[PDB]
């Protein structure tokens, strides 16, 4: 068949008529990004020849080509390491949450980290890293381990999301400064042109909402492949 | 070590000069590298055996050094955009992307030229000297609620204040920097006070 | 057939008229020995690279050996130990030596504190010098515990003016090549 | 045969070299992104439309993966719209008023001053409206009554 852009519709456009809502629903949204990749070396004489002492010999009237081979993966290799440190290592100190979860209603379980099961991964993380899945190796071909581990990048994340949690904008500029986690939405709420009274007003619902589009989250991930 | 963004370039290409040169000295397989001594020592139709593998082999070499040159010069490009972009928004604005400019609230920006590329100079306002206070989202008066304008309500022990965000510098709680939504049943949290009229 | 490589019992099982076995990419990896019918699995002999980790030279003279990717006690066999200078042949064993994920390190003493990394080695391990070659498990920070509750805020009553430096590249040196005269001269 | 044998293995070497280091400068700008978006999405409130997010952005948490990072984007979407009358200016006592923010709306019979993402109307006074001008420039202008409290 032909190819369909989408559906039709005509907004209803006056000269002196508008539209206002009269209501809102609170969204979240996933987005992936690959960092890195893995860290390969090929050793150009063993590939090339192997364990032969003639057809090294004559190799060497080539010139300096598996110098140079070397070198670029090593350049390559490195960078890997540069990749995750930028993208990871941008607090300052290890902020914790506090052992009391009252925040207002929200509830943040699937996100936080589970201090129950060994790998202290939250619910969420522990999904994405079932999910994703794949002693010497003949001709020179050699793998090497990255500087951090995965459980200091769960460090990392497990930090950034109690220092947003606990302090709002605040630790990304200067010193953490505390502050009421209902509060801190309502002036999420002020910086998009919605006024305070709006969130005190529906903050049990507005909670909800939350709540349950975390909830959608994990099952979307797993069941789609 | 301040520059070395800067001189790890000068120090590639050099390298690779280097490397591109040296490889002139390679006899890739004949039997000498230079072409006098193929042409004088040997026979006409049988030197351009010599001669056609000194001739691939010199040019491989040309073939991976430009390549190089093109992969490098794609990242060059793309760092220069980066600076053609930061120029034309700290420099001749200023930024509410965070961290773009500089690490904490940007201010202003200040261009210098270096021998290859610029330097910035970011100026940043810190907050600091951080004190505690006790916080209320409204306040009850007349059985109606009040909220803030501009600011946060904060309470030293026994009175309460209109303040700032970011600065401490309090004030009396009036009916021209608060203003009122509802009666006093529906926000949690609400606290009892006094609301002066002017 | 022929090669080089090391021999061990095998736990597979071939079907009775097999000689060898391949796998993926096509590399012979099992043997059937033929006055034995015993089936013997075929492993490459140790290899790798060697990185030595310094703190300076107008610093200290000191250095630690890193063999990567290798059991931590046949480094003396590996290099031909014997045949180097004796001075080499204090790197290839002694009281420091230590097994990491990345390999086998000479020359340097565990540790079980821990601080930021200053020589990253891998696997979250990092080597300094703190007169005397030390290897730990990096930290990541300091830790800090915000004071959160439910009606507590804190401003800031006082600021600061900082300058900060940020240094980009934007071009490199026009360079030309004359293919004839580089090949042909 | 020996020469012809190295030959083609240095060419297959030099071609995957060239292949990784393609690949590794994609990937870098992928990491370039996702840095920019840790910053501006998770230490912050962004404003740009759609970087972060469809809708109106009020959040993000970041989370790991194997050789990556996943986002979560919280934002806020308006639902429900009601259509009213609306018009630029309102004329009293010869004098034009424009709402401080906001917009003027009306119900049918009366006129109401609301908020432009969220409908909640309120009584048009001398305390969210500004005077400019005389009643003859603007185009549109309507006639109603401006209360003082
Ligand atoms: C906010 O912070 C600034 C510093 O960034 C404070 O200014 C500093 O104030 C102290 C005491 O008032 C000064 O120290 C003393 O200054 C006198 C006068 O020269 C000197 O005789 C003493 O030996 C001592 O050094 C300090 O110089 C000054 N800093 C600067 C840069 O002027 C300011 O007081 C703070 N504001 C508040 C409200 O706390
Ligand atoms: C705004 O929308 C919400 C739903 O997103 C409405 O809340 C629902 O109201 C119905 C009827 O009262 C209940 O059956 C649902 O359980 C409610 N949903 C939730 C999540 O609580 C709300 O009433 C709407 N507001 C207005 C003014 O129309
Ligand atoms: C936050 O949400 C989680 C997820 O729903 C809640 O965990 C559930 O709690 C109920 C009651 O204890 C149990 O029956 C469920 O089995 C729990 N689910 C999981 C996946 O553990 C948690 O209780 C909520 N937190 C609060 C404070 O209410
Ligand atoms: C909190 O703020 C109040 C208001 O400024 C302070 O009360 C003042 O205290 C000073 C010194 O004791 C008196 O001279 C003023 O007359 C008081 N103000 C009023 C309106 O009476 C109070 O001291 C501050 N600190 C505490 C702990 O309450
Ligand atoms: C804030 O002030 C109001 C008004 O004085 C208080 O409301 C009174 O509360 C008492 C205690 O239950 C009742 O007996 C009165 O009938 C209430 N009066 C009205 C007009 O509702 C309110 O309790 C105060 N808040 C707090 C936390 O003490
Ligand atoms: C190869 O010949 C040898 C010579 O006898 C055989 O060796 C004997 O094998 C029997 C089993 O058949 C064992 O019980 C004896 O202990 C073995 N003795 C010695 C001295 O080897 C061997 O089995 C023969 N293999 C094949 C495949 O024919
Ligand atoms: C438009 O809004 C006005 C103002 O709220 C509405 O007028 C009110 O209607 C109710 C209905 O019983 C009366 O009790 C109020 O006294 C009216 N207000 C005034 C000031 O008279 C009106 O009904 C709304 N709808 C329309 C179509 O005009
Ligand atoms: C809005 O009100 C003004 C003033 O009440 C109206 O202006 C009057 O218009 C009539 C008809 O053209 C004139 O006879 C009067 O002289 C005008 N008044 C003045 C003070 O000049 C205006 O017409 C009204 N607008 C609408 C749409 O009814
Ligand atoms: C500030 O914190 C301390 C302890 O954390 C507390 O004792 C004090 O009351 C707080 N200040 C105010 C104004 O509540
Ligand atoms: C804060 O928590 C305490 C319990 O520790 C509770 O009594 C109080 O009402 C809470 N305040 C708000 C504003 O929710
Ligand atoms: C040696 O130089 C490095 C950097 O060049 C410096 O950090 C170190 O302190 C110097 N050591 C001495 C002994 O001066
Ligand atoms: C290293 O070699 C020792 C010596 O036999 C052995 O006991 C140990 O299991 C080996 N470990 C690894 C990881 O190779
Ligand atoms: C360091 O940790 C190891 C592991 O338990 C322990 O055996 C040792 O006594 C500790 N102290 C020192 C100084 O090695
Ligand atoms: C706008 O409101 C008017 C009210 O009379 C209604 O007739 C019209 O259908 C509305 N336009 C829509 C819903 O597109
Ligand atoms: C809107 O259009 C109508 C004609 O359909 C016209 O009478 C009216 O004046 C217009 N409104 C404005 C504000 O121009």
């Amino acid at each position: 068949y032909t190819m369909s852009l989408g559906a039709e519709n005509s907004v209803a456009y006056s000269n002196n008529s508008i539209a206002i809502p009269t209501n809102f629903t609170i969204s979240v949204t996933t987005e992936i990004l690959p960092v890195s990749m893995t860290k390969t070396s090929v050793d150009c004489t063993m590939y090339i020849c192997g364990d032969s002492t003639e057809c090294s010999n004559l190799l060497l009237q080539y010139g300096s080509f598996c110098t140079q081979l070397n070198r670029a993966l090593t350049g390559i290799a490195v960078e890997q390491d540069k990749n995750t440190q930028e993208v990871f290592a941008q607090v300052k100190q290890i902020y914790k949450t506090p052992p009391i979860k009252d925040f207002g209603g929200f509830n943040f379980s699937q996100i936080l980290p589970d201090p129950s099961k060994p790998s202290k991964r939250s619910p969420i993380e522990d999904l994405l890293f079932n999910k994703v899945t794949l002693a010497q190796k003949f001709n020179g071909l050699t793998v090497l381990p990255p500087l951090l581990t995965d459980e200091m990048i769960a460090q990392y994340t497990s930090a950034l999301l109690a220092g947003t949690i606990t302090s709002g904008w605040t630790f990304g500029a200067g010193p953490a400064l505390q502050i009421p986690f209902p509060m801190q939405m309502a002036y999420r709420f002020n910086g998009i042109g919605v006024t305070q009274n709006v969130l005190y007003e529906n903050q049990k619902l507005i909670a909800n909402q939350f709540n349950s589009a975390i909830g959608k989250i994990q099952d979307s991930l797993s069941s789609t492949p | 070590s301040a520059l070395g963004k800067l001189q790890d370039v000068v120090n590639q290409n050099a390298q690779a000069l280097n490397t591109l040169v040296k490889q002139l000295s390679s006899n890739f397989g004949a039997i000498s590298s230079v072409l006098n001594d193929i042409l004088s020592r040997l026979d006409p139709p049988e030197a351009e055996v010599q001669i056609d593998r000194l001739i691939t082999g010199r040019l491989q070499s040309l073939q991976t050094y430009v390549t190089q040159q093109l992969i490098r010069a794609a990242e060059i490009r793309a760092s220069a955009n980066l600076a053609a972009t930061k120029m034309s928004e700290c420099v001749l604005g200023q930024s509410k992307r965070v961290d773009f400019c500089g690490k904490g609230y940007h201010l202003m920006s200040f261009p210098q030229s270096a021998p290859h590329g610029v330097v910035f100079l970011h100026v940043t306002y810190v907050p600091a000297q951080e004190k505690n206070f006790t916080t209320a989202p409204a306040i009850c008066h007349d059985g109606k609620a009040h909220f803030p304008r501009e600011g946060v309500f904060v309470s030293n022990g026994t009175h309460w204040f209109v303040t700032q965000r970011n600065f401490y510098e309090p004030q009396i709680i009036t009916t021209d920097n608060t203003f009122v939504s509802g009666n006093c049943d529906v926000v949690i949290g609400i606290v009892n006070n006094t609301v002066y009229d002017p | 057939l022929t090669g080089t490589g090391v021999l061990t019992e095998s736990n597979k099982k071939f079907l009775p008229f097999q000689q060898f076995g391949r796998d993926i990419a096509d590399t012979t990896d099992a043997v059937r020995d033929p006055q034995t019918l015993e089936i013997l699995d075929i492993t490459p002999c140790s290899f790798g690279g060697v990185s030595v980790i310094t703190p300076g030279t107008n610093t200290s003279n000191q250095v630690a050996v890193l063999y990567q990717d290798v059991n931590c006690t046949e480094v003396p066999v590996a290099i031909h130990a014997d045949q180097l200078t004796p001075t080499w042949r204090v790197y290839s064993t002694g009281s420091n030596v230590f097994q990491t994920r990345a390999g086998c390190l000479i020359g340097a003493e565990h540790v079980n504190n821990s601080y930021e990394c200053d020589i990253p080695i891998g696997a979250g391990i990092c080597a300094s010098y703190q007169t005397s070659i030390i290897a730990y498990t990096m930290s990541l920070g300091a830790e800090n515990s915000v004071a959160y509750s439910n009606n507590s805020i804190a401003i800031p009553t006082n600021f600061t003016i900082s300058v900060t430096t940020e240094i980009l590249p934007v071009s490199m040196t026009k360079t030309s090549v004359d293919c004839t005269m580089y090949i042909c001269g």
